[PDB]
DNA sequence: CTGGCCTATA
DNA sequence: TTTTTATAGGCCAG
């Protein structure tokens, strides 16, 4: 968890509120993933669970800093999800909303850093309802999503919302090129990958992730020329698949800018792979599987369990049916 | 070490007792019977105290340590049976039993209970060096083809006289469940004492109870036998299968299907099993399959079972078991 | 002892409340005419006074003056349930005690007198949530309380409970607050807080309501925050996204001229402005629907469109009726599906993209 | 007080509808011919619960097994009272554990204190845990003679086989709009409340067969109304319009005439009536119509007052042609959540009847 | 009640079930008395019957017999219920271990009055594992004056290692005639009016057992005022349909629009969830759509709706079976936005009727 | 009253 | 060679 320079004048406008004491007690945080939000929180949690705060500071030799600063102290809460799991159950919510009625174990504020608002189960999110709606006092929440549209209704109505937007794309790819050491184009295609997100970019060319898009161009590069696209399996069978698959998705969908003559395109490091992609396939084509490619990558996400190289193996058999003349295409629904 | 199908036991266990009996198998009713074959010949060769400990990897080394010493002399012969885990002699109780392999007499009889080993398990040394004085008898069941023969057996070691009709009609009824097959002769036979078992006359004796597990599915839809396959769905429901577990296997196979078919027209049949690491067994099946499928009803055979698990695990839907019987049927084209 | 308004502000006298006015008058009209049930169940969307009226109703009950419709808040009963610390008003978080073991604690506690008050009121809120279990164990409870028992139900989400449940209470649904219904509001509290406000941007805030008070206030409260002390136009405009109104229209005109190469790179000005998308999608469709009602009597385009009202009646007349019901709802269904798609952006291109190659016909 | 539970039948004279049900009863109480489990089935408010005590109260009556129970001797007042030593009311849904099942059955074997039968009434039956329904399959297959089971649950399906077969089971039908409307007036003409003859035919209709859920709704008429059940307190707390409203906007539709349809809305803007409520009585109307063409007798008995132009609607309109507006409406209705302004998507909704409507589309450039 | 009256007391007077009777009765004839038997098959058809005339034949004062005589101390005793050596166990109440554990402590005492103390345990499937494992010491080891009965519908959840000490007969569901024919015997008996045809109809609808239908005629006599008409009969099980949704289907194929929409009508009194009408529906022309591929993919289970479905499945074209299966999923899918889930119903079933292919609906 | 175990619903 | 998951209700041995 690290800290990055844009998240100053919105720490410094977020504390100042709660430095006055008129802080919501309830801040719902809206961030792209490695905007950084998770830094923002904890900073905002330890000026709150520091006794002898500097200013906005935490200071580092009080007791309470000292036990944050060593794991535990007794009234930071993390609901996030249990090691094996990718949900938030509705126990785990539970556990905490009671104890938050002690009488706060070290005489100060509590606070509670619900780590991805959007895993809460529906049972989870509902249990949170009334504790956050009118609290203990004293009691601090931070929640954060990526959108907060996929979140109950009635949650999202109990807390102020805070956006966390990310820097121009400018300073976005002058903050990169002093991390990574790679073309200006793989940059830029990155950050706009991530979309507009440094450091969720910057987290591209750290994993094995960078080199898997790479094997995922070279099979597209097979796969639309000759139309085997179960050929695909390989490259997106895998753990990452709702990534790889929105990799995919935007090479589709740069094509069809291509189509209709568009300036920007996302993966502007591979030019070459969009303009194939514009050739061989009819704009009729290169949409209907755009839509599909989403379509899937969504069930891959959110069905608890689903099998993936089944799902996948559907897709990529289905994708190279309507590429005959002739098919009828899919059209969104309702 | 004498190795023996349940049958042939009887026989030699009159000619001399060993001080091992192994009873490794899979079929309930064929280690009941065999286990209660030799319980009852040691009781008759003087043996009165039997003691039984099933063996979990939970046996501590000091319940090891209460058998071990559960063999002294001079008592009046005593029947030390032991039970066995999922997997068999781990490296934990691989070494206890070695123990025991040494601490033989006339006075101790060891009956060992569970599954087939496997290959160096079996190979393991105590096990070699109990050979020579071990019995070990098959339990495992037999199947849709070796079936008959076990039972126009059975039915003469009851001096029943079965017909070929008759047998048949007992094999459907019964496959994998030979205990439900075993008391329909004792039934039949307290039918009738004529022993004669005409056709018409055990169809009126019959109830349907067939075993099977949805490996028997995926076989029998691979050879294109539908009549079967329904028949197979229907009990595997009435057993409660987890229709999860009939997608999983389903599918292991059906998408192994989907890509030899599409590698078939470039590289030979042959050169693609052994690629894959086809077993044995199964490679003639396969074939058959792919011949008489379609690269198109592969395709339709997978899009249907994405439908049906998505149905099963978004929807919370019912339709599933229906949505097999009708994948089961598009297969056997 | 700082609060949010959303919770400060809640009524504390039926005379505080805004509209809802059919729940209220029959609430009202009931407690004096002696009609008074045993189950009340309330239900409505997020923030639309669902359990702040339930909380009144119960005041009106137990208040130390007599049942009234018009209870005081000057009692130690009415001053304890503002406060939550009256014993008599048992209130449950449902979503939390779900549990039939712990419903059943619930009800062998029901047969007991109440303590301090004239009713044992149970307030059972996010209602909804209770296992299957345990509704079906209410059932007879509900349908045949003690005569000092009131159960007041309120959830969100009625739908969900078993209809023998339903049968078994009075349901009172309270409708959304109007546009105007909130705007008021805001204005009030907004005076009483001694805060500084501009007209413009209350509008801008109770349309972004959708409906909710709550959902209102903690916009209010946000405004606050981000404008430094006052809620401007110029502050509100800019945290809720608003649109300037040219290119909102003008990416409706560059989408029915085809004219892929423009509606993109309208779509990527728009993406460095920082544009609220739902809200794009919102005006587009907003200007489709109004074009496609001239096209019905040349009288209906506002007398608020003057500076566009050129470039709305050329729309009207050029394209036809047909195609602008698909475009509309070509932008419906993307709109619906936008939060599913892998940012927000690519969900308004991949809707855009599918409308453009729509404009030839055969 | 409660109507709802106030007026809980006292005799089976007092109860509506359920004839099949008593008839029975009564035909096996002087007949003699009583069985020991009765099994009571059907939606919520039919009367299962009541006619289970009825049943009880006249087995137990001090003039003799009768199936009409005389309502004063001690056993019967205080059954209506509910605290009659020997009647069981066991709450199914709260024992409904076996631990609990166990000591019902212990204590079966025991006389009872008072009357001619012990009589357990295991009511929302249909919670109990598998393991108790068992429990209870000896004993209810034969109890002893002084014991009878009474069983009364909402759906019957979630019982055992085992038990089914086991008890008579009578299942009560819900009621018709008639038979709710005729008890809804004898009710609040005997608690003296004015009524408008309409407001209880709005009324027994909105119940959907469940005559509590229909007491309910009066409950709170009354209280909507100030004493009064109106016709204006009924539709105002329905959600309807009266009625001319909105099949006038229907016809305006189906005789593609813009100007009215656009108009007929405004006016419903003015009275603020809801958007997603419109669009509901109209595919409400165009339900009826279609309805109506199929069978003749078919047109409900509620809307006399528009009979004349309805008929007329379904004789000159062809059935392809209704499938159409109800369908653009429907999915009028599936867009509303989504579509800018819940008005503009009624509105929007209405003007894609208009652009494909068959008879007169509207006109291409 | 007549279930309880009429429950067989001879060998003679039990319905079918002929390949258990015969075993028993020879086996008792013959000296082949296993330790233990097994009685499994469907509510109502004469298990636990069964079980109690096997200890009457097993502890018959003239000696153990085929034809045990109903009338000795010894079968008029167990006839009534008080028989000292017939430990009846309700084994659905009785199912935790502490009390099998004291059951079995009195096996190894002699019994006091007959030649063998009979255990006789009904709705055995309920014991806990602990109990089974207790059970099965007591069965691996059968003193010789023991014997144990066990009755259960569900033999599927004992152990495999308790089916394997007992000989199990299963019971076979009774047909109709078998049905009608004691239904006749018993009402004429008790002295009780009946037409020919009210009675076939009960059979019928008794659905195999036994006891559904001695249940269902009680019933019957009491809607009829002591008469069993066939005028009473038919109303009383229509107040009783399962069926409206394999008639609704029969109905909408045949072109009956006043069937139909009364049928709907039917539903509604019986109290339907509607979207699991259409859902089952759906379901039947699924099934029926398969029965057109195979004989062989109607149930075991369907038997009662059956004969009903291969006629409907003969009787229609496939390319219009997957018309009306379109338009239903389609309702459903509509459902939740039309009006009134009646009303979506309603008007779902009117669209397959407006764009029925082979009687299509009235046009102006 | 715990920890092992089965089941039902979504 | 044999499998979705979150929440709930429940039975039992000791
Ligand atoms: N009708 C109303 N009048 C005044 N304030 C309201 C109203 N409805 C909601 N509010 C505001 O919303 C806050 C929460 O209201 P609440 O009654 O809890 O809504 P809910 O029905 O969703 O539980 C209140 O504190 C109050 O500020
Ligand atoms: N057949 C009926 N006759 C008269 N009132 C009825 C009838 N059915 C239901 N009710 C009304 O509903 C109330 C509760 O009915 P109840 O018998 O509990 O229905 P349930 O079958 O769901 O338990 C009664 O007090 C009565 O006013
Ligand atoms: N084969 C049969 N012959 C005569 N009556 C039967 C038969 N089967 C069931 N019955 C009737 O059903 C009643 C209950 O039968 P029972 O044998 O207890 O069924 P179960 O198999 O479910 O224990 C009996 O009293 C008898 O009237
Ligand atoms: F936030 Be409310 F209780 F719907
Ligand atoms: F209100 Be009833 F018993 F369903
Ligand atoms: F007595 Be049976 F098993 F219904
Ligand atoms: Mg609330
Ligand atoms: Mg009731
Ligand atoms: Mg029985
Ligand atoms: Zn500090
Ligand atoms: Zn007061
Ligand atoms: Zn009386
Ligand atoms: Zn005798």
């Amino acid at each position: 968890m690290r800290w990055y320079p844009w998240l100053r004048p919105d720490f410094e406008k977020l504390v100042a509120s709660y430095q006055a004491g008129r802080g919501h007690h309830a801040l719902l945080i809206q961030a792209l993933p490695g905007m950084g939000d998770d830094a923002l929180i904890y900073a905002l949690s330890r000026y709150l669970l520091c006794q002898q705060p500097q200013g906005h500071k935490s200071c580092g030799h009080c007791r309470g800093c000292q036990l944050m600063q060593a794991g535990t102290h007794p009234d930071y809460y993390t609901l996030a999800p249990e090691k094996g799991k990718n949900t938030l159950g509705v126990d785990a919510v539970r556990e905490v909303t009671e104890k938050l009625n002690e009488h706060a174990r070290l005489g100060g504020a509590k606070v509670v850093w619900v780590t991805d608002a959007a895993l809460l189960t529906d049972a989870a999110a509902n249990a949170l309802l009334k504790t956050l709606e009118e609290p203990p006092a004293e009691t601090w929440f931070f929640l954060a999503t990526r959108e907060p549209e996929r979140l109950l209704a009635t949650l999202r109505s109990r807390c102020r919302l805070h956006y966390l937007a990310p820097p121009p794309e400018q300073y976005a790819v002058t903050w990169l090129s002093r991390e990574v050491t790679m073309s200006q184009d793989a940059l830029l295609a990155a950050l706009r990958l991530s979309a507009g997100s440094p450091g969720a970019a910057l987290a591209l060319f750290q994993g094995d992730n960078w080199q898997a898009r790479e094997t995922l161009c070279q099979a597209l590069a097979y796969s639309v020329p000759s139309g085997d696209w179960y050929s695909l399996l390989a490259a997106l069978n895998h753990e990452q698949a709702p990534a790889r698959l929105h990799w995919l998705a935007t090479l589709l969908m740069d094509a069809l800018k291509r189509h209709h003559g568009a300036a920007q395109v996302t993966n502007v490091d591979v030019p070459g792979l969009v303009a194939e992609l514009a050739n061989h396939l009819s704009p009729s084509r290169l949409q209907a599987i755009l839509g599909d490619v989403c379509h899937i990558r969504e069930q891959l996400m959110s069905v608890t369990g689903i099998n993936r190289e089944l799902l996948i193996t559907d897709l990529l058999l289905r994708i190279e049916h309507y590429l005959q003349p002739g098919v009828v295409l899919p059209v969104p629904h309702l | 070490m004498i190795r023996l199908y349940p049958e042939q036991l009887r026989a030699q266990l009159n000619e001399g007792l060993r001080a091992a009996y192994l009873l490794l198998g899979n079929d309930p009713l064929l280690l009941q019977e065999s286990q209660d074959a030799v319980r009852q010949v040691a009781a008759a060769q003087g043996f009165e105290e039997h003691h039984t400990f099933s063996i979990d990897p939970n046996t501590d080394w000091n319940a090891i340590f209460s058998l071990c010493q559960a063999m002294s002399l001079f008592a009046s012969r005593q029947t030390l049976l032991l039970l066995l885990p999922e997997n068999g002699p781990n490296a934990a109780i691989n070494e206890q039993l070695l123990t025991l392999t040494g601490l033989l007499h006339d006075d101790l009889l060891l009956i060992v209970r569970g599954n087939k080993l496997s290959k160096a398990q079996e190979n393991a040394a105590w096990f070699t060096a109990l050979a020579n004085r071990s019995v070990q008898v098959t339990c495992q069941t037999p199947e849709q083809a070796q079936l008959p023969r076990w039972v126009a057996a059975r039915a003469k070691q009851l001096n029943l006289e079965l017909d070929d009709a008759a047998n048949q009609v007992l094999c459907y009824c019964y496959e994998g469940n030979l205990l439900a097959l075993a008391q329909a002769l004792e039934r039949l036979s307290l039918l009738w004492p004529d022993g004669k078992l005409t056709l018409p006359r055990v169809e009126q004796a019959v109830n349907d109870a067939a075993h099977f597990t949805p490996f028997h599915w995926v076989d029998a839809l691979l050879m294109g036998k539908s009549k079967r396959a329904l028949h197979i769905l229907q009990q595997l429901r009435l057993e409660g299968s987890e229709p999860v577990i009939l997608l999983r296997t389903l599918q292991r196979e059906l998408l192994l299907l989907v890509n030899l078919k599409r590698q078939s027209a470039h590289t030979p049949l042959r050169a693609l099993f052994d690629k894959h690491r086809v077993w044995q067994n199964r490679r003639g099946m396969m074939g058959e399959a792919l011949n008489r499928l379609s690269q198109t009803q592969l395709r339709q055979a997978v899009q249907l079972l994405t439908r049906t698990e998505l149905t099963l695990k978004q929807d919370y839907g019912q339709s599933v078991w229906a949505e097999l019987e009708g994948l089961s049927l598009l297969l056997c084209h | 002892s700082y609060q949010v308004l959303a919770r400060k502000w809640r009524p504390q006298t039926f005379a505080d409340v805004v509209g809802q006015e059919h729940v209220l008058t029959a609430l009202a009209n009931g407690l004096s005419l002696g009609r008074i049930h045993h189950a009340y169940l309330f239900s409505g969307t997020r923030g639309v006074g669902k359990t702040s009226i339930a909380r009144l109703l119960a005041k009106g009950l137990n208040c130390e003056t007599g049942i009234t419709a018009t209870p005081c808040g000057v009692c130690d009963n009415c001053r304890e349930i503002e406060q939550g610390r009256f014993v008599d008003l048992i209130e449950i978080d449902a979503a939390s005690r779900t549990k039939v073991e712990d419903t059943r604690d619930l009800l062998d506690n029901v047969q007991y007198a109440p303590a301090r008050g004239r009713f044992k009121v149970y307030l059972i809120d996010e209602v909804h949530m209770l296992s299957r279990h345990s509704f079906n164990a209410l059932l007879k409870t509900l349908e045949e309380p003690p005569e000092h028992v009131k159960f007041l139900l309120a959830t969100t989400d009625p739908q969900k409970l078993p209809v023998t449940i339903l049968s078994r209470c009075l349901q009172f649904h309270l409708k959304a607050l109007d546009v105007e219904q909130i705007r008021h509001q805001l204005e009030h509290i907004l005076n009483e807080e001694h805060i500084a406000h501009e007209p413009r941007a209350l509008q801008l805030l109770a349309r972004a309501a959708e409906g909710s008070l709550r959902d209102a206030l903690s916009l209010t409260d946000q405004a606050i925050a981000s404008g430094d002390g006052q809620v401007s136009t110029q502050a509100v405009s800019a945290m809720l996204g608003t649109l300037d109104d040219d290119q909102a229209l003008s990416l409706v005109e560059a989408m029915v001229e085809a004219n892929g190469e423009r509606v993109m790179a309208l779509i990527n000005e728009a993406a460095a402005r920082g544009i609220e998308w739902e809200a794009l999608l919102v005006e587009m469709l907003g200007l489709l629907h109004r074009i496609a009602m001239v096209q019905l009597s040349p009288a209906a385009l506002g007398n608020d469109m003057a500076a566009i009202e050129l470039r709305m009646r050329e729309l009207a007349r050029t394209i036809p009726p047909t195609d602008i019901q698909l475009y509309y709802q070509t932008l419906l269904i993307g709109r619906k599906e936008l939060p599913y798609a892998p940012d927000r952006r690519m969900g308004v291109e991949m809707t855009l993209l599918r409308a453009l190659a729509f404009h030839p016909r055969m």
